DNA sequence: AGATTTTATGTTTAGATCTTTTATGCTTGCTTTT
C-alpha cells in the first residue's frame, strides 16, 4: 500500500535514492588536455580556496568564528549582484569552521541551511529547517511550534546552531511573519541562532522590511562587489591550473568583455567552456583568440537583424510601414489601419500588391508572436494597437545593408 | 469517402463542392487527416446540419470515433475535456475523470492502436467563437491535438466568424480554412423547392378538395409559388429555414382560390406584404396602474427634455440621465393632484425599474444617497398612448 | 561595469535635457545605442539591457515600474545626479556624454 | 484497375508524409550538430549543460529535437544511460501540474503507478533530494521545456530556478533544454534565473529565404524517394520502434512504387515546377510566408485533390488552390449579406466618409437608411424592427464593434476598409441598382 | 383555461433544432403568478408528461450558475416525484440521468422562467443556445413569464438567438378583470355576514 | 481485523489589496443673456 511508502517518506526513514547508470563512469586518464580544461572549467566544481575573495573571507570568518565562541547568536546581512561568490564564500567558511570543530580548536555547532526559491511558500522554511534538525516531515504549524519550543526554551547542553538562508527576498511576503520569527529567535537568549542571510539587492531591509524587521536584521553587513576586469582573469586562471590550453589573450579578452557586463563569473566560466568546445570542432589543441571571439559573439548574442533579414517581403513591408507611421505620426503605438494604409503606399511604390487586411493581421499575428514587434489579440482588427519592439534603425540596417 | 459525399448529397442540395472538399480532407480513415480544419459561414448556411451528418456517417461506416461540442457549453475548460474523452473513449461509465489538459492528452495517447486497423478520431466543436474568450490554453492545443496525441484525428472548428479573428499574442498552427457561401436566389429556390413531397404528402393526408388539389399541385405550382415568394422575401432574408417556415404559412395562405375554384398573384401579394413586416418575429398593450403611468411619462419627460428646459416648463446623442429627486419634481409638477410620498410611490418607482421600462445607468450602490442615475427606455409612441390613457397630453411639455 | 556606466550616462542624459521624465526602457535603449556607436563601442541588445539595467536597480541607483512588455517598463532614477556622478568616478567620459546632446 | 490504386497509394504516402515525418530534418546543420553533441556530452562526459532553441513558428525546433534525440536514443548507451523528461508549457500552466510530471516521468519512489502522492511542497523537497542525492554514478535526465516562455510566466519562475541550479551544481547530470519562439525570452527571466542559465543560444532561422530553395523544396516535398532510401528510412524507424511518436509515425516500408511509376511521377512533378504558372503561384506563396508549415499546408490541399479520374498535378490545380489562399474572406462575408444589410453597410460607409471615422448608432445608421428607403421605390416595406435584427446580424458577424446604454444607442466602429465595401460592391450578386447608383453618392 | 392550453402544448410537444417555446404573457404584478406556475407543476406530474425546473432570477447570476440550478432543478424534481453537490451536475450528468431513467419510456423538461424582464441578457440568450443545442437529445419546453409585452421578447433575443426559437403566445386575464371578479363574486356576496 | 465518521491538510477560487490611470463630478472662476 502507498500509505506505507509515504508514512517512511514523512518519517525520513528512506533515503531517496536516484537510479544508477548501467555503464561505468569513463576512467580520467582517458581524456584528452582540452577535456580536462572543460571539466575544471565547470561553473560546479567550486575551488577549494576562492581567487580574489580574501577579504569577505577573513569577514565573515571572524564573525562566525566570534559568534560561536561567545555562544551568544546574532545575524548578518551579506548581499551583492549574482555570480560575485556569496553563497561559495559562505559555505568555505562554515565548512573551515566545522573543520576546526572536528580537531576541537572551536566548539561544535549545527549548521542548519535552507533557501528561499527552493520553497513553495515562506511558511515552508519551518517544515524545512525542522527537516535538518530531526528529520522528519511535518505541517508547518507543528514545525513552528517545535521550533519555538526548540529555541524559546533553556535547554543545556544546547549547541550553537548557524541558519544560512539565501534567498531573503523570497520569503518576505506582506505580512513578514517568517522573516521576523527568523530574525527575533537569535534575540532570546535561549536561542544561540547565528542566522546569516544572502541576497542580492544591497538595499533590501530599508526597501521592503518593516521597521522593526530591519532593526532586528542590525548594522553589520557585507557586499560583494563585482569582479573586475582582473579578477576575472585570475579566477579562470586558477581553473585551468598550469595548463596552456588557453592563451593569456584569450582569458584576457574573456574577462575584458565579461566584466564590462555585469562582472558575473558564471558568464566568464561558460564562456570559456564554450570557446574549448569551439576549439574542439576545429581540431587544434589551444584556444586561440578567434575561437574566443566565436564564443563571445554566440553568448552575447544580438540576433534580430538576422530575423529581420530572414521575414517574407511582406512581412518586411509591414516592418517598413509601422516605422514610417511611427515617423509620420510622432507616437510610438500605432492602430493597425494606419499601418495598412502605409502598407499600401509603400506596396504601390515595390509593384507587388499586397495581402487583404485578414492576411496581413496573418502577418502581424506572425510578427508578434516572433516578438519583432507587440501586438494586440486579433478579434479587434484594424483598431488594434501595434507597437514596434526592434529599434527603427535595425529595420533599415536589416532591408539596406 | 465515395460512399459517404454519395450518402450526404441527396441530404444537402447545392452543397456538392462544400461536401466534396470535406470528403477530400476526412472522408477516408485510412488516410491521414488534416490537423485542424475551419468551416465557416453566416447563419443558415447549414454548418451544425452538415458536420452531424458527416461525423454521424463516418462513425457509421467507418472506424471513426466522433465528438461533437457546442463551446458555449464549456464555461470551463474542464467541461470540455470530459464531454470530448466521454466521445472519444466509450463505455469509461462514471469513472471517468479528467483534471486538466495534461490528462486529456494523456488519456488520448493511450487511445492509439496498430496501423492496421486504421481507426480515426474526429472533433467538431460548433460555436468555436467562444473558444477565445475562455482559458487561452485551449485554443492553442487543439489546433494542434494530432501532433500531441500522435494520433490520426482532425478538430473541426465551427464559427460565424473569419479565422482572422481567432488570431492570438503567442500565434497559432496552421488550419485549413473552408467557406460555406449562403445561396443565391436560384440555389435557394431549389432547396426550398427540395421538400416539395413532403408538403405534396401533407395536402394529401388534408372531399372534392383533395381531387382538385391532387390534380393541380404538381411541381411547377410549387415552383411558381416559390417564385412569387421570393420576389418578395429575399430582399429581407437570405436565411433558408426562416423562408421556409415563413413560406410554409404562405402557402397555406395562397393555396385557397385553387381549392375553391397568375390569377394568384394578387390574392397572396395581399397577405405575403403582411408577412414580410412579421418577418425574424417567430410567433406561431402594457396595462399599468395609474400613479405608475404619471411615473413614468415623468420620467420619459425627464430623460426626453433636458436639466435646463424644467425651470421654464414647470414652475408654472441617447437619452438623458435623471437623478430620482428630478423624477418625483417633474411628477409633481405634471400630477395637478399631489398625492403624498407613500411607501408606494417610490415601491412603484422600483418596480418600473425592475421590469426594465427604467434602467440604472449608473448608481446602483447607492440608490437612497441620491447619486444615484435612471435613464427611461421606452419610445415616444408608448408615453402617447400612456397620455391618452390618462388624459395627460405629453405633446405641450416636450 | 562600463555598460553600467554608459547606461547611467545616458539615463543622466535624457533626465537633464527632457522635461517628461518618463523614460521607458526601450525609449533608453535608442539613445544608448547611439551613444555607444558614437562612443566607437559595441551595443548590448535589448535583451541583455534589459539585464544591465536590473543590475543596476540593485544597487538603489534606481527603480524599475513593471509594466506588460519589457519594452514598456518604467526606469526612474532614485538618486540625485551629483550623487551619480560621484558614484560613477569616470568624470572624462561623464562630461562627454552629457555634452553629447546631439545623440538623443 | 492497377491504375486507380497506385494513385491512392501515391496520394496516402504524400499525405503520410507531409503530416507524420516527425524525425526527417531538412537544413540544419552546425545547429543540430551543436544539439547533438550537446546531448552526448551530458549522456557520456556528465557534464551538466544547458540550451535553448529560438526561431520563428513553423522552423523546424521540434522536429529538430525529435531528429537528435531519433539519432541518439538506439546507441544503447544514451537510451541506458538518460532518461527524458519532456514537459510542455500549454499542458503544465501550473508548477505543481509540470512537478507531478517530472515526478512521473522519472519514476521517483512517492510516484507510484502515475498518481503522485503528497503536496506541491512535499514534491519539490522530494525532487531536489532525489537529484542532490545523485551524481556523475547517475543516470542523466534530459528535460526538454517546449513553450518555454510560458515556463518563464510561472510564479517567482521557481521550477525555472531548480532546473537550471542542479546544472550549476555538482549534483546529477541534468540537461535543461528550453524551446521556444520569442526571439527575446532570456529577459523574461530573474536576474538569478538569467545568471545559472547557459547563455549558449541556437536560433533557427529557415534557409529557404532564397526562391530558388523554396522550389527546391516543393519539388523534394512531392516527388516519389527511390526504393532504397525506402529501405534505409524503414530501417531507420524500425531502429527507433524497436525500443513518444514512434507508436504512429511514417513507416514508408509500407508502400513500395515501381520504377516506371516513380519515374512517371517525378517526370511529371519536374514539368510542372518548371512551368511559369505553377511558379508565379509558388512565387507569391513565398511572397506571403516562407515557413515550412505554409508549404505543408498548401501540398496538403494540392495532394488531396488527386481523384482516380485525374492522376496528375497540373499548374492549373496549383494556381487553383493559390486563388483558394490569397483570397479575402470577409468580401465572402459581405456577399452573403442580403440587400437590406447592404444597404446599411453603405448607409455606415457614407456616415464614416462624412464624419471621419467617428463612432455611429443605430438610430443615426437607421435615419440615413431610411432618407434612401424613402424614394428607394424597393425599400418602403421594411419595418424598423426589420433593420433592427438586421443591424444585430452586421454586429454578430463582427462587421460593426463595439466601442469598449440601451441596444438601440450603444457607440460602434465599422470594421471594415472602404476598398472591401468597394470591392463588394462589385462581386455582389443581382444589387438592384438603385443600391448601385446610392453607393456611388 | 391557460393551464389546459399550456398542457395541451406541452404533451404536444411530447408527442412529437429549434426549442419549442411559449411566451405567456402575464401581467404586471409578478408575484402571484408563482401559484400559476405551482399549478402547472402539479397538472405535468399529475399527467406524467413532464418534469419541470423553475428558474429564479436570483439563482442564476451567471451561465455557469444558470446551468447549475437548472440541472440540480430537473433531478431533484424527479426525486420529488417517485442529493449530488451543486459542484458536479453538469448538463452530461443531466443527458446521462435522463439516458438512465426515462430512455427505455419521453418525458418533458420543462424550464419554467417565471421573471424572464429580471434576468442577464447575455446568459439568457447563452442559455436559449446551450439548450437549443441539445433538441433531439433532450426534449426542452421553455415556457417564460412576460410581465411586459412581446415587443421586450423580440428585444432581448437577437438574430441568431432567435433563430432557434420556435414560440408561442398564451395571454392570462387583465388584473383589473380579476379585481372586479373578486368584488363582485366574494366582497358583494349575499353569504358572508 | 475491517468499515465510519473525524479531523487535519492542501488546493482553488472568490474576495481583499496595492497601484496606476483615467473620468465624471463637485466646486470654482469667470462669462454672458435677460
Ligand atoms: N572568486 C571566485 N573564485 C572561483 N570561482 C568562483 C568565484 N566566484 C564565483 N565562482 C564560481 O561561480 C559560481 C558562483 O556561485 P555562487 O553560489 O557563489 O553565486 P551567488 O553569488 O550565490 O549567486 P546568487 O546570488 O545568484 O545566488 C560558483 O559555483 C563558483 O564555482
Ligand atoms: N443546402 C441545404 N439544403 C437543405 N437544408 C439546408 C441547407 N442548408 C441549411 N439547411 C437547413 O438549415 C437548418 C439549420 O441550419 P444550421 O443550424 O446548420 O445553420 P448554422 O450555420 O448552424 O446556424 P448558426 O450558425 O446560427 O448556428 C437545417 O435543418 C438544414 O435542413
Ligand atoms: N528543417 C525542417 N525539416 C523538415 N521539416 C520541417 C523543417 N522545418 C519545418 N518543417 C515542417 O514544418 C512543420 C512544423 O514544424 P515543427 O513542428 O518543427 O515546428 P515547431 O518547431 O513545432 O514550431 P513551434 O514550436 O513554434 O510550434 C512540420 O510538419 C515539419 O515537417
Ligand atoms: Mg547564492
Ligand atoms: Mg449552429
Ligand atoms: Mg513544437
Amino acid at each position: 500500500t502507498p500509505s506505507q511508502k509515504m508514512k517512511k517518506i514523512r518519517a525520513g526513514e528512506l533515503s531517496p535514492s536516484m537510479q544508477q547508470r548501467t555503464d561505468l563512469p569513463a576512467k580520467d586518464s582517458s581524456k584528452s588536455e582540452l577535456q580536462l580544461a572543460r571539466e575544471q572549467l565547470h561553473v560546479s566544481v567550486v575551488p577549494k580556496s576562492l581567487p580574489c575573495r580574501e577579504r569577505e573571507f577573513e569577514n565573515i570568518y571572524a564573525f562566525l568564528e566570534g559568534k560561536i565562541q561567545d555562544q551568544c547568536g546574532g545575524c548578518m546581512y551579506v548581499s551583492g549582484v549574482p555570480g560575485t561568490g556569496k553563497t561559495a564564500t559562505v559555505t568555505g567558511v562554515i565548512r573551515t569552521l566545522q573543520r576546526m570543530a572536528k580537531q576541537n580548536e572551536l566548539p561544535a555547532f549545527e549548521y542548519l541551511e535552507i533557501n528561499g526559491m527552493r520553497l513553495t511558500e515562506p511558511r515552508q522554511a519551518y517544515v524545512q529547517i525542522y527537516k535538518q534538525l530531526t528529520g522528519k516531515t511535518v505541517s508547518w504549524e507543528q514545525a513552528h511550534a517545535l521550533l519555538e519550543k526548540r529555541f524559546t526554551t533553556p535547554a543545556p547542553r544546547r549547541v550553537t546552531t548557524v541558519l544560512l538562508v539565501d534567498e531573503l527576498d523570497i520569503l518576505c511576503n506582506r505580512r513578514q511573519d517568517v522573516v521576523y520569527n527568523l530574525l527575533d529567535w537569535p534575540t532570546k537568549s535561549a536561542a544561540k541562532l547565528v542566522v546569516v542571510t544572502i541576497a542580492n539587492t544591497m538595499d533590501l531591509p530599508e526597501r521592503l522590511l518593516m521597521g522593526k524587521v530591519t532593526s532586528r536584521l542590525g548594522l553589520t553587513r557585507l557586499t560583494f562587489q563585482p569582479y573586475s576586469h582582473k579578477q576575472l582573469q585570475e579566477i579562470v586562471t586558477a581553473r585551468l591550473g598550469g595548463s596552456e590550453t588557453f592563451k593569456g589573450e584569450a582569458v584576457q579578452l574573456v574577462a575584458r568583455k565579461v566584466a564590462a557586463v555585469s562582472g558575473d563569473a558564471r558568464r566568464a566560466l561558460d564562456i570559456c567552456r564554450r570557446a574549448t568546445e569551439i576549439a574542439d570542432t576545429a581540431a587544434v589543441k589551444c584556444v586561440t583568440m578567434l575561437h574566443v571571439q566565436q564564443a563571445l559573439a554566440e553568448m552575447i548574442a544580438s540576433a534580430k537583424v538576422q530575423a529581420i533579414r530572414n521575414c517574407s517581403r511582406m512581412e518586411q513591408i509591414f516592418l517598413q510601414a509601422i516605422a514610417a507611421e511611427v515617423t509620420r505620426t510622432g507616437v510610438e503605438e500605432t492602430t493597425f489601419m494606419g499601418v495598412y494604409q502605409q502598407v499600401e503606399t509603400i506596396a504601390a511604390f515595390m509593384g507587388v500588391t499586397f495581402p487583404p487586411p485578414g492576411r496581413a493581421l496573418r502577418l502581424c499575428s506572425k510578427l508578434g508572436a516572433e516578438r519583432l514587434i507587440i501586438s494586440e489579440h486579433s478579434r479587434n482588427d484594424l483598431f488594434q494597437k501595434i507597437l514596434l519592439n526592434v529599434s527603427a534603425d535595425d529595420i533599415h540596417y536589416a532591408l539596406r545593408v | 469517402m465515395e460512399a459517404i459525399c454519395s450518402s450526404l448529397e441527396p441530404l444537402f442540395p447545392c452543397r456538392e463542392a462544400a461536401i466534396e472538399t470535406l470528403g477530400e480532407l476526412i472522408g477516408d480513415s485510412s488516410e491521414t487527416y488534416p490537423s485542424a480544419i475551419y468551416l465557416f459561414g453566416h447563419s443558415g448556411t447549414g454548418k451544425t446540419a452538415l458536420t452531424r451528418a458527416f461525423l454521424k456517417e463516418c462513425g457509421k461506416r467507418q472506424n471513426v470515433r466522433t465528438a461533437h461540442l457546442n463551446a458555449i457549453e464549456c464555461y470551463t475548460t474542464k467541461i470540455m475535456l470530459e464531454i470530448l474523452l466521454d466521445s472519444l473513449a466509450p463505455d469509461q461509465g462514471d469513472a471517468l475523470k479528467v483534471d486538466n489538459m495534461l490528462d486529456f492528452v494523456e488519456q488520448l495517447r493511450r487511445q492509439a492502436a496498430t496501423r492496421v486497423e486504421d481507426q480515426g478520431f474526429l472533433i467538431a466543436v460548433d460555436n468555436a467563437e467562444r473558444l477565445r474568450d475562455m482559458d487561452a490554453n485551449v485554443l492553442p492545443v487543439l489546433l494542434r491535438l494530432q501532433e500531441l496525441t500522435n494520433l490520426n484525428l482532425c478538430v473541426i472548428l465551427l464559427s460565424q466568424l473569419p479565422f482572422e479573428k481567432f488570431y492570438n499574442k503567442t500565434g497559432l498552427s496552421e488550419i485549413v480554412c473552408l467557406h460555406l457561401a449562403q445561396y443565391n436566389k436560384a440555389e435557394t429556390q431549389r432547396i426550398l423547392g427540395s421538400d416539395f413531397q413532403q408538403v405534396r404528402n401533407q395536402l394529401l393526408e388534408q372531399k372534392k378538395r383533395l381531387e382538385i388539389c391532387q390534380e393541380a399541385v404538381t411541381e411547377d405550382f410549387y415552383n411558381n409559388y416559390l417564385n412569387l415568394f421570393l420576389s418578395v422575401f429575399y430582399k429581407a432574408c437570405r436565411d433558408v429555414p426562416e423562408l421556409q417556415l415563413t413560406a410554409r404559412k404562405c402557402l397555406s395562405t395562397y393555396l385557397e382560390p385553387v381549392l375553391d375554384g397568375s390569377r394568384l398573384w394578387r390574392h397572396i401579394a395581399g397577405p405575403l406584404r403582411s408577412a414580410l413586416t412579421q418577418i425574424y418575429m417567430r410567433i406561431e398593450s402594457l396595462e399599468l396602474p395609474y400613479y405608475a403611468k404619471f411615473l413614468l411619462i415623468a420620467a420619459f419627460l425627464a430623460s426626453h427634455n433636458a436639466a435646463k428646459q424644467d425651470k421654464r416648463l414647470f414652475v408654472k446623442l441617447g437619452p438623458k440621465s435623471f437623478s430620482i429627486d428630478r423624477l418625483l419634481a417633474i411628477f409633481y409638477a405634471i400630477l395637478e393632484e399631489k398625492v403624498g410620498l407613500t411607501c408606494n410611490l417610490l415601491s412603484q418607482i422600483s418596480t418600473l425599474v425592475h421590469l426594465n421600462l427604467l434602467s440604472f445607468v449608473s448608481g446602483e450602490q447607492n440608490i437612497m444617497e441620491g447619486s444615484a442615475r435612471l435613464q427611461c427606455t421606452i419610445g415616444l409612441e408608448f408615453v402617447l398612448q400612456i397620455g391618452k390613457v390618462v388624459g395627460f397630453n405629453v405633446r405641450q411639455y416636450l | 561595469p562600463l555598460q553600467q556606466k554608459l547606461m547611467l550616462c545616458t539615463l543622466v542624459l535624457m533626465l537633464r535635457n527632457e522635461r517628461n521624465k518618463d523614460i521607458s526602457m526601450g525609449r533608453l535603449h535608442e539613445v544608448y545605442r547611439r551613444v555607444c556607436a558614437k562612443r566607437n563601442i559595441l551595443a548590448l541588445d535589448q535583451a541583455e539591457f534589459t539585464g544591465t539595467v536590473d543590475l543596476v536597480e540593485t544597487r538603489g541607483i534606481l527603480r524599475i515600474m513593471r509594466k506588460k512588455e519589457p519594452r514598456l517598463h518604467k526606469v526612474l532614477l532614485q538618486w540625485d545626479e551629483e550623487e551619480v556622478h560621484a558614484a560613477l568616478s569616470d568624470k572624462q567620459l561623464i562630461a562627454s556624454i552629457l555634452s553629447d546632446t546631439a545623440c538623443l | 484497375p492497377e491504375a486507380d490504386r497506385e494513385l491512392v497509394s501515391i496520394r496516402r504516402f504524400l499525405k503520410e508524409r507531409l503530416q507524420r515525418d516527425y524525425t526527417t530534418l531538412r537544413g540544419y546543420a552546425k545547429e543540430r550538430s551543436n544539439v547533438r553533441l550537446l546531448l552526448q556530452r551530458t549522456a557520456e562526459m556528465g557534464e551538466s549543460n544547458s540550451l535553448l532553441l529560438l526561431g520563428p513558428r513553423g522552423s523546424g525546433k521540434t522536429t529538430l529535437i525529435n531528429s537528435v534525440l531519433a539519432d541518439l536514443l538506439p546507441n544503447k548507451s544514451f537510451g541506458e544511460n538518460t532518461l527524458i523528461v519532456h514537459l510542455d508549457g500549454n499542458l503544465h500552466t501550473d508548477d505543481r501540474v509540470a512537478l507531478k510530471s517530472i515526478t512521473v516521468q522519472m519514476q521517483l519512489e512517492n510516484a507510484a503507478d502515475g498518481k503522485v502522492f503528497g503536496s506541491f511542497a512535499e514534491n519539490l523537497a522530494f525532487l531536489l533530494q532525489c537529484l542532490k542525492a545523485g551524481g556523475k554514478h547517475s543516470k542523466s535526465v534530459i528535460f526538454i521545456l517546449e513553450e518555454f516562455d510560458l515556463f518563464c510566466a510561472h510564479h517567482n519562475q521557481t521550477l525555472l530556478y531548480n532546473l537550471f541550479d542542479v546544472s550549476q551544481s555538482a549534483q546529477a547530470p541534468i540537461c535543461v533544454l528550453g524551446v521556444t519562439c520569442r526571439l527575446d525570452v532570456i529577459e523574461l527571466l530573474e536576474k538569478r534565473v538569467k545568471s545559472r542559465f547557459s547563455h549558449r543560444q541556437v536560433f533557427l532561422f529557415p534557409s529557404l529565404r532564397r526562391f530558388e530553395d523554396y522550389v527546391d523544396l516543393c519539388r523534394d516535398l512531392l516527388s516519389l524517394p527511390t526504393g532504397n532510401s525506402l529501405l534505409l528510412a524503414a530501417e531507420k524507424i524500425y531502429n527507433l520502434q524497436n525500443i513518444y511518436f514512434s507508436r504512429n509515425h511514417f513507416d514508408p516500408g509500407e508502400y513500395g512504387f515501381s520504377p516506371r511509376l516513380r519515374d512517371a511521377w517525378n517526370k511529371q512533378i519536374c514539368k510542372v515546377l518548371a512551368t511559369q504558372q505553377a511558379r508565379s503561384t509558388l512565387q507569391a506563396l513565398h511572397d506571403f510566408d516562407i515557413s515550412e508549415a505554409y508549404l505543408k499546408n498548401f501540398l496538403f490541399r494540392l495532394v488531396a485533390h488527386l481523384r482516380p479520374q485525374s492522376p496528375h498535378i497540373t499548374a492549373e490545380k496549383m494556381a487553383a488552390v493559390g486563388s483558394q489562399f490569397e483570397g479575402d474572406d470577409k468580401i465572402e462575408l459581405l456577399c452573403g449579406l442580403s440587400v437590406l444589410e447592404l444597404c446599411l453597410i453603405i448607409a455606415i460607409k457614407h456616415h464614416s466618409q462624412i464624419y471621419d471615422r467617428d463612432s455611429f448608432n443605430f438610430e443615426i445608421i437607421y435615419a440615413r437608411f431610411s432618407k434612401f428607403a424613402k424614394v428607394s421605390t424597393t425599400m418602403q416595406a421594411v419595418e424598423r424592427s426589420i433593420v433592427l435584427k438586421a443591424f444585430e446580424h452586421l454586429r454578430i458577424a463582427e462587421l460593426i464593434m463595439p466601442l469598449t446604454v440601451q441596444k438601440e444607442f450603444e457607440m460602434h466602429k465599422l470594421a471594415l476598409t472602404y476598398s472591401q465595401i468597394h470591392h463588394c460592391m462589385q462581386r455582389y450578386q443581382a444589387l438592384p441598382t438603385e443600391v448601385a447608383q446610392w453607393a456611388q453618392s | 383555461r391557460t393551464l389546459e392550453q399550456l398542457v395541451d402544448f406541452v404533451v404536444g410537444q411530447a408527442e412529437r433544432e429549434v426549442l419549442p417555446t411559449a411566451a405567456l404573457l402575464t401581467g404586471i404584478n409578478q408575484p402571484d403568478h408563482l401559484s400559476q406556475f405551482t399549478a402547472l407543476t402539479q397538472r405535468l406530474h399529475a399527467q406524467r408528461a413532464a418534469m419541470v425546473c423553475v428558474l429564479q432570477s436570483r439563482d442564476c447570476a451567471t451561465l455557469k450558475a444558470a446551468v447549475e440550478t437548472l440541472v440540480f432543478g430537473l433531478v431533484e424534481d424527479n426525486a420529488e416525484v417517485e442529493r449530488l453537490r451543486r459542484s458536479q451536475c453538469t448538463m452530461k450528468q443531466l443527458k446521462s440521468w435522463y439516458t438512465n431513467n426515462f430512455d427505455s419510456e419521453r418525458r418533458q423538461l420543462v424550464v419554467i422562467l417565471p421573471d424572464f424582464e429580471c434576468f442577464n441578457a447575455s446568459v439568457l440568450q447563452d442559455l436559449i443556445l446551450i439548450l437549443s443545442a441539445h433538441c433531439g437529445s433532450l426534449p426542452f419546453v421553455l415556457v417564460l413569464g412576460v410581465a411586459t409585452a412581446m415587443t421586450a421578447v423580440h428585444g432581448t433575443l437577437p438574430y441568431h438567438v432567435s433563430s432557434k426559437i420556435r414560440l408561442r403566445v398564451f395571454q392570462t386575464q387583465a388584473a383589473p378583470t380579476g379585481l372586479n371578479e373578486v368584488l363582485d363574486k366574494v366582497l358583494l356576496s349575499p353569504k358572508y355576514a
